[PDB]
RNA sequence: GCUUACGACCAUAUCACGUUGAAUGCACGCCAUCCCGUCCGAUCUGGCAAGUUAAGCAACGUUGAGUCCAGUUAGUACUUGGAUCGGAGACGGCCUGGGAAUCCUGGAUGUUGUAAGCU
RNA sequence: AGAGGAACCUAUUCUCAAACUUUCAAUGGAUAUGAAGUUGCAGUUUCUUUAGUGAACUGU
RNA sequence: UCAGAGAGGACGGAAACCUCUCGUAGAGCAAAAGGGCAAAAGCUUGCUUGAUCUUGACUUUCAGUACGAGUACAGACCGCG
C-alpha cells in the first residue's frame, strides 16, 4: 500500500525530475489540469480567485487530483459545466523514493539492512512554497461565493494550511481589471484566447496601420 | 516551413572577425606569419605583402603591432609610368618591376642600397642576397594572402623581384616560372624570358598572324601606346634600368577642399518627425480607402 | 572518492565565454612579456597545449623565463602550513598582463616626478602617502527649493 | 567495524598553529630552469666584462 | 507624383546591359543505378554527346530495395558551358518539342527536363552501347555571379539582381518560342 | 575607512563610542599607564610622558590629551605609548552584553553614550 | 567628404528591404597562345581593357529585428555577522553590513592605426 | 491551455532542471603597495636584430 | 565545408544521383562524459616517418617520494611547406 503522506510531507532532498537518469517512474495520478469552460473568451470570466499555500511541503498527485475532482463536481453541480474555468497551477514533477523492506516473520534472513539503501521511484509530488498558487479560477462576479465555497471544500484535501483569496486581476491575465478595461478600450490588448497580448509600439508602420494604437 | 533565422538564432549568433567576414585576411596563416618569438621581445618581424588587383600590383613592407600594422615601404605598378610602362601593369614583367622598385626604394630609405646592390644582371637563376660586411641584408617573409600558390605565379614574380633588388626573402625556386614540377628542373632562360615579357610579345605575334580584329581587340591600348612585339623586351629592360637608377617615392600634392557627396544621417528630431508624417499619411489613406 | 584526472571539474572553468568562441585575437601574441613581470593566469580552453593546472587558474604570478611562445611563472600555492612558489611553464594564450603592478609603478613614477619638481622649484616636500578616507567634514545644507518631506511608514495592503 | 572515516576537521587549525610560512624573497634571484641558450650567452657576457 | 519617376527609374535600371539572362551551364546526368558495363557505356554515351569525359558519382548509403551499396559508382554526370551547352539544350528542347510545364522551373530561375532515349538526340544507335535516358538541367544567371563564387571576399547577389521563376519562363518562351503546357492532373 | 571595517568586524565583542573632554581627561589621569621598555609604568608625573613623547613635543598629560582629542599628527605614537586601559566593571551593571546597543543591549556603537558608560567604568 | 593595401578592438561593426554613388580606386568585365588547374577557363591561373555601376563595396533611409548602453525593477530578491528573538514545526521578522537579475522604458547603430591615392 | 493562419506555422501561455543556462551576488581566493627601489652613464655578450636593434648582466 | 531545410530534374517512389539557394555548427573529430574546433582540430588529397637519438627543468598524485602521463625549452638528424 501507499505510504502515509507524513513520510514525504516536508521538502528535504533536491529536485528529482523524471529524466534519463531516473527511469521506470510510474505515471502521475493527475492528468487533467484545466477544467470548466476552458475555451472561454477573455472577457467571459472577469472575476478571479486564487488558493495559495502557507506551507513548504509536498502536494501528492493523489491529493491534487482529489481536490480537482472535488471542486469540479461541486462547480458542475452548483453552477453548470460552462460557468467557470478552473486551472490547477501546480504540476507534480518531483520524484520520491522508497527503500522497500520485507515485513514478514523471518525477513531478517533476506533483509539487506542499510547497505546500499538508495531507493526506487514511488510517486510524483509537487513541491510547494509559501505564497505559491495551487488552484486558480476565473468566473463571473455572480459566482464568487461558489468559487470560495469550492476552494474551501477542496483545501481540506490538501495537507497543511491554505488561504483562499480573490485577485484584483482580470481573470488569469496580468493586468488589474481597471487597467485591462482601459487598455482594451484603447486597443493595446489583443485577444489571446484565455489571455491577452500587449501590442507594443515599436516596429514598422505598415503593421502599425493594421491596428493604430 | 519553420523559420530558421529567427529571434533566438540572431540572439545566439556570433559574428566572425571583421576581416574574415570581409573575406580579406586569413588569420590562421596571419598568426604564423606575423607573430614574433617572445624571447625576441619587441624586435619587429618584417613581412612583404604581395597583392594583385584587377588593374594593379601592390607590394608593401610591414611589421605588426598591438594597434595595427606599420607599413614602412610600398611600390605600385601604377607608379611605373614614371619609369616607362604605360600598359601591361599587371603581367609578370610589371610584377617583377614593382618588386624591384620596392626593394630598391626601401634599401635607399634605410641607407643600405650602396652596400647591397643585389643581382644587377637579369639571368633568371635563383639568387639569394649574400651577407656583405657586418650588416646582414634586410629580411622579410612573403605574404601572399588568399592567392593560390601555383608555379609561375605573379606573387612569386614580385618575390623574385624583391630578392633580386637585394632583400633577404627566404624562398625556394620550386614555385618560380620555368620550374618543372614533374622533373623538378629549373629553366632560368624561361624564367628570364617570362620576366622580360617575351610571352606577351609572342601572344601579340600569334594574334596578329591569326586574326587582325582579335589582335586589335586584345591589344587595343598597347598599339595606342606604340608597343609592338619587337620593342617590349627592350622597354622592360629600360624600365628595370630606370628603377635601379632612381627609386625615391613621388612627392605629395596639396590637400584639396572636400565637400559632402553622401547623405548625412538624420537627427533624432528628424526621425521622429518622419515617423509622425508617415503616421498621418497612413491614417489618411486608410480613411480614404 | 573523486577521480584525479588533470581536467576534473573544469567544465565551466575551461569553457569559452558565451558568444566568444573561435579564432584568438592576435594582441594576445603581440603583448610583450619580460622576466620579472606579473601576469594573471586564465586558461583558454581553445589551446590544449601548455595549459596551466586548474589550481593556478585565476592566480597571479611572476615571470622568470621567456621562451619562444611560452613563459615560466612562479605562482604561490598553499600546501598545508607552507606556501610553495611553484614554477609552471604556461603558453602565452593562457596569460594576461597584471594591472596592479603597473598601477603601482605609475604611482611611484608620479611620486618621483612630483618630488623632483617640488625640489627643483624650491617648494616644500609634498605629501606622498595614500591616506584612508577621513570622516566627512563640516558643511551646511540649504532647504531652498528643497523643503524636507515628511515620511511615515505605509499601511499593509493585500496584494493578490 | 567501518574504518575509512576521512575528514579535514582540525587541519586548518594545525596549519595555522605555527603560522603560514610565506615564500622567501631570494627565490627570484636564482636562474634555475632558465633557457639554456640565454644562460650560455649570459655566462659568456659575464666572463668577458672588464672590471676596470 | 514621385511614383512615376520611381517606376521609370526602376525600368531604366532593369534595362541595364549587365542584367541579361544567359545560360550559366547545362548539367547532364545519368543515374544507371549500378556499376560496371552499363555505367561504362553510359559514360561513353555522355562523352559522345558532349565531347568531354564525364565524372562518376558514387552511392552515399546502402539500400537493399535499390540494390545499391555504399561507395559504389552509380551515376555519370557532366557540366557544359557555352556554345556546346546551347547546342545540347536546343537538341533536348527539340526532343521535348519545345514544350515544358509550369512546374519544371525552380523558384531560383533554373529549369530541367529529361529524355527517355538518347537516340532522339541525333546520336547513331550502337548495338554495343545501347540506349540511355538522361537528365538535362539548365542553370541560368546574369553576369556578376562571380561575387558569390570567388575565393576572395565573396558577397551575396542583390535581390533585384537575382532571377525568378516567371523571368526564367519568359526567357524560355522568348528564346525558344517555348510552350507552357497546362499543369499535369494531380 | 581603514578602521571602521575593523569595528564592524568586532561589533559583537566591543562597546565603543565618541569620547568627550571629561572622558579623555579622566582616562588619562585616573588610569594612565605607559609602555616603557615593555613595562606598564603608571603615569604619576609629566616627566614620564616627556621621556617618550618629548621628540614630538608632547611633554605633559595635557599635551597627550590634546593629541588624542584632536587626532594630531602623532596620534599613533601618542596612543601606542599608552598601555591599554584596564577599566573596572561599571557600578550599576550592564544591560544585556549579548545584543546591540540599539536592541537595548550593550555591544556596538553607542555614540556619545560611551561617556555615560565610562563615568561608571572608570 | 571619400578609394585601396595591411591591420587593432571583434555586431554600436550583424541581418532584411530600399535610395544614392562626383573623382581615384575596387569590382564586375573580354580573351584562353603561353604558365597553371579543372568533367567544365565555373573556381584557380595567365594576357588584356570593349562595356557597366546591374551586382559586390561605401554612405544614407526604416516609430525595422539583433547587438550595445542607460533607467526601472529596488534598497526588492538573495546574503555576512547577533540575539536565553517570535513560532509545535515549516518558517518569519528585527539588529549589523553588502546588494542583484528579468519583463517594461529610453537612447546609440562602429571607433581607429600605418602606407598610397582622389576630391 | 487555448488564440490567429487534424496535423503544420506564427505569437502566446501554466509549471520545472544535482548531472540546463544569457545574466549573476553576499561570504570567499590570489597578487602588488619602494633601498633587494627610481632615474640616468658606461662597459660585456659567441644570445637577438638589417641595424645600439633588443635582452640580460656587470660597475668599489 | 558540415547536420539539416526549401525549390527544381527520364525510369527515380518517403527514400539512388544531378542543380541552385539558405544553413553559428543544430554535423564530424576510434571509444564513455565533459571541454575545444569553420579558408579547422572536420572532409578530399599530395608528400612523409618528430611514434627517431640525448640530458636536464617543471606540472599532475604528492611525503612535494617513485611509476605513469604531460608541459616548455636546449643539442643532433630529419619530414611537409
Amino acid at each position: 500500500g501507499r505510504r502515509p503522506a507524513r513520510c514525504y510531507r516536508y521538502i528535504k532532498n533536491k529536485p528529482y525530475p523524471k529524466s534519463r537518469f531516473c527511469r521506470g517512474v510510474p505515471d502521475a495520478k493527475i492528468r487533467i489540469f484545466d477544467l470548466g469552460n476552458k475555451r472561454a473568451n477573455v472577457d467571459t470570466f472577469p472575476a478571479c480567485v486564487h488558493m495559495m499555500s502557507n506551507e513548504r511541503e509536498h502536494l501528492s498527485s493523489e491529493a491534487l487530483e482529489a481536490a480537482r475532482i472535488c471542486a469540479n463536481k461541486y462547480m458542475v453541480k452548483n453552477c453548470g459545466k460552462d460557468g467557470f474555468h478552473l486551472r490547477v497551477r501546480k504540476h507534480p514533477f518531483h520524484v520520491t523514493r522508497i527503500n522497500k523492506m520485507l515485513s514478514c516473520a523471518g525477513a531478517d534472513r533476506l533483509q539487506t539492512g542499510m547497505r546500499g539503501a538508495y531507493g526506487k521511484p514511488q510517486g510524483l509530488v509537487a513541491r510547494v512554497d509559501i505564497g505559491d498558487i495551487l488552484f486558480s479560477m476565473r468566473i463571473k462576479e455572480g459566482n464568487v461565493k461558489h468559487a470560495i465555497e469550492a476552494f474551501r471544500r477542496a483545501k481540506f484535501k490538501f495537507p497543511g494550511r491554505q488561504i483562499i483569496v480573490s485577485s484584483r486581476k482580470w481573470g488569469f491575465t496580468k493586468w488589474d481589471r481597471e487597467d485591462y478595461e482601459r487598455m482594451r478600450a484603447e486597443g493595446r490588448l489583443r485577444s489571446d484566447g484565455v489571455g491577452v497580448q500587449l501590442q507594443r509600439e515599436h516596429g514598422p508602420l505598415t503593421k502599425w496601420i493594421e491596428n493604430p494604437i | 516551413v519553420k523559420v530558421i533565422k529567427n529571434k533566438a538564432y540572431f540572439k545566439r549568433y556570433q559574428v566572425k572577425l571583421r576581416r574574415r567576414r570581409e573575406g580579406k585576411t586569413d588569420y590562421y596563416a596571419r598568426k604564423r606569419l606575423t607573430v614574433q618569438d617572445k624571447n625576441k621581445y619587441n624586435t619587429p618581424k618584417y613581412r612583404l605583402i604581395v597583392r594583385i588587383t584587377n588593374k594593379d600590383v601592390v607590394a608593401q613592407l610591414a611589421y605588426s603591432k598591438i594597434e595595427g600594422d606599420v607599413v614602412v615601404a610600398s611600390a605600385y605598378s601604377h607608379e611605373l609610368p614614371r619609369y616607362g610602362l604605360k600598359v601591361g601593369l599587371t603581367n609578370y614583367a610589371a610584377a617583377y618591376a614593382t618588386g624591384l622598385l620596392l626593394a630598391r626604394r626601401h634599401l635607399k630609405t634605410i641607407g643600405l642600397d650602396s652596400t647591397y646592390k643585389g643581382h644587377e644582371e637579369l639571368t633568371g637563376e635563383d639568387y639569394n642576397v649574400e651577407e656583405e660586411g657586418d650588416r646582414a641584408p634586410f629580411k622579410a617573409v612573403l605574404d601572399i594572402g588568399l592567392a593560390r600558390t601555383t608555379t609561375g605565379s605573379k606573387i612569386f614574380a614580385v618575390m623574385k623581384g624583391v630578392a633580386d633588388g637585394g632583400i633577404n626573402v627566404p624562398h625556394s625556386e620550386s614555385r618560380f616560372f620555368g620550374f618543372d614540377q614533374e622533373s623538378k628542373e629549373y629553366n632560368a632562360e624561361a624564367h628570364r624570358d617570362r620576366i622580360l615579357g617575351k610571352h606577351v610579345a609572342d601572344y601579340m605575334t600569334y594574334l596578329k598572324e591569326e586574326d587582325e580584329d582579335r589582335y586589335k581587340r586584345q591589344f587595343s591600348k598597347f598599339l595606342a601606346a606604340g608597343l609592338n612585339a619587337d620593342n617590349l623586351v627592350a622597354t622592360y629592360q629600360k624600365v628595370h634600368s630606370a628603377i635601379r637608377a632612381d627609386a625615391s617615392p613621388a612627392a605629395k600634392k596639396a590637400a584639396k577642399p572636400s565637400k559632402r557627396h553622401t547623405a548625412k544621417r538624420l537627427t533624432y528630431d528628424e526621425r521622429k518627425q518622419r515617423v509622425a508624417d508617415k503616421k498621418a499619411l497612413l491614417l489618411q489613406l486608410k480613411e480614404q480607402q | 572518492t573523486n577521480s584525479k584526472g588533470l581536467r576534473r571539474g573544469t567544465r565551466y572553468m575551461f569553457a569559452r565565454d558565451f558568444r566568444k568562441h573561435g579564432v584568438e585575437h592576435l594582441s594576445t601574441y603581440y603583448t610583450q612579456y619580460k622576466r620579472g613581470d606579473l601576469v594573471d593566469i586564465k586558461t583558454n580552453g581553445a589551446f590544449q597545449k601548455g595549459m596551466p593546472f586548474k589550481a593556478y587558474h585565476g592566480r597571479t604570478g611572476r615571470i622568470f623565463n621567456v621562451t619562444r611562445g611560452a613563459v615560466g611563472i612562479i605562482v604561490n600555492k598553499r600546501v598545508r602550513g607552507n606556501i610553495l612558489p611553484k614554477r609552471i611553464n604556461i603558453r602565452i594564450e593562457h596569460i594576461k598582463p597584471s594591472k596592479c603592478r603597473t598601477d603601482f609603478l605609475n604611482r611611484v613614477k608620479s611620486n618621483d616626478e612630483k618630488r623632483k619638481a617640488a625640489k627643483s622649484a624650491g617648494q616644500p616636500v609634498p605629501a606622498l602617502k595614500r591616506l584612508p578616507v577621513a570622516p566627512r567634514g563640516a558643511h551646511t545644507v540649504t532647504t531652498q527649493n528643497n523643503e524636507p518631506e515628511l515620511l511615515a511608514p505605509l499601511r499593509f495592503e493585500i496584494v493578490a | 567495524a567501518k574504518s575509512k572515516n576521512h575528514t579535514n576537521h582540525n587541519q586548518n587549525k594545525k596549519a595555522h598553529r605555527n603560522g603560514i610560512t610565506k615564500p622567501k624573497k631570494h627565490i627570484f634571484l636564482s636562474m634555475k630552469g632558465v633557457d639554456a641558450k640565454f644562460i650560455k650567452n649570459l655566462r659568456f657576457s659575464r666572463k668577458n666584462n672588464k672590471r676596470q | 507624383g514621385d511614383i512615376e519617376k520611381q517606376t521609370e527609374i526602376r525600368e531604366k535600371k532593369a534595362r541595364n546591359v549587365m542584367r541579361e539572362l544567359k545560360i550559366q551551364k547545362l548539367c547532364l546526368n545519368i543515374c544507371v543505378g549500378e556499376s560496371g558495363d552499363r555505367l561504362t557505356r553510359a559514360a561513353k554515351v555522355l562523352e559522345q554527346l558532349t565531347g568531354q569525359t564525364p565524372v562518376f558519382s558514387k552511392a552515399r548509403y546502402t539500400v537493399r530495395t535499390f540494390g545499391i551499396r555504399r561507395n559504389e559508382k552509380i551515376a555519370v554526370h557532366c557540366t557544359v558551358r557555352g556554345p556546346k551547352a546551347e547546342e545540347i539544350l536546343e537538341k533536348g528542347l527539340k526532343v521535348k518539342e519545345y514544350e515544358l510545364y509550369k512546374e519544371n522551373f525552380s523558384d531560383t530561375g533554373n529549369f530541367g527536363f529529361g529524355v527517355q532515349e538518347h537516340i532522339d538526340l541525333g546520336i547513331k544507335y550502337d548495338p554495343s552501347i545501347g540506349i540511355y535516358g538522361m537528365d538535362f538541367y539548365v542553370v541560368l544567371d546574369r553576369a556578376g555571379r562571380r561575387i558569390a563564387k570567388r575565393r576572395r571576399a565573396p558577397g551575396r547577389v542583390g535581390p533585384s539582381h537575382r532571377v525568378e521563376r516567371e523571368e526564367s519562363i519568359k526567357w524560355f518562351q522568348q528564346k525558344y518560342d517555348g510552350i507552357i503546357l497546362p499543369p499535369k492532373p494531380k | 575607512k581603514a578602521t571602521l571595517p575593523l569595528l564592524r568586524i568586532i561589533e559583537p565583542y566591543v562597546a565603543w563610542g565618541y569620547p568627550n573632554n571629561k572622558t579623555i581627561h579622566d582616562l588619562l589621569y585616573k588610569r594612565g599607564y605607559a609602555k616603557v621598555d615593555g613595562n606598564r609604568v603608571p603615569i604619576t608625573d609629566n616627566t614620564i610622558v616627556e621621556q617618550s613623547l618629548g621628540k614630538f613635543n608632547i611633554i605633559c598629560l595635557e599635551d597627550l590629551a590634546h593629541e588624542i582629542a584632536t587626532v594630531g599628527p602623532h596620534f599613533k605614537e601618542a596612543t601606542n605609548f599608552l598601555w591599554p586601559f584596564k577599566l573596572n566593571n561599571p557600578t550599576g551593571g550592564w544591560t544585556k552584553k549579548t545584543n546591540h546597543f540599539v536592541e537595548g543591549g550593550d555591544f556596538g556603537n553607542r555614540e556619545d553614550q560611551i561617556n555615560n558608560l565610562l563615568r561608571k567604568m572608570v
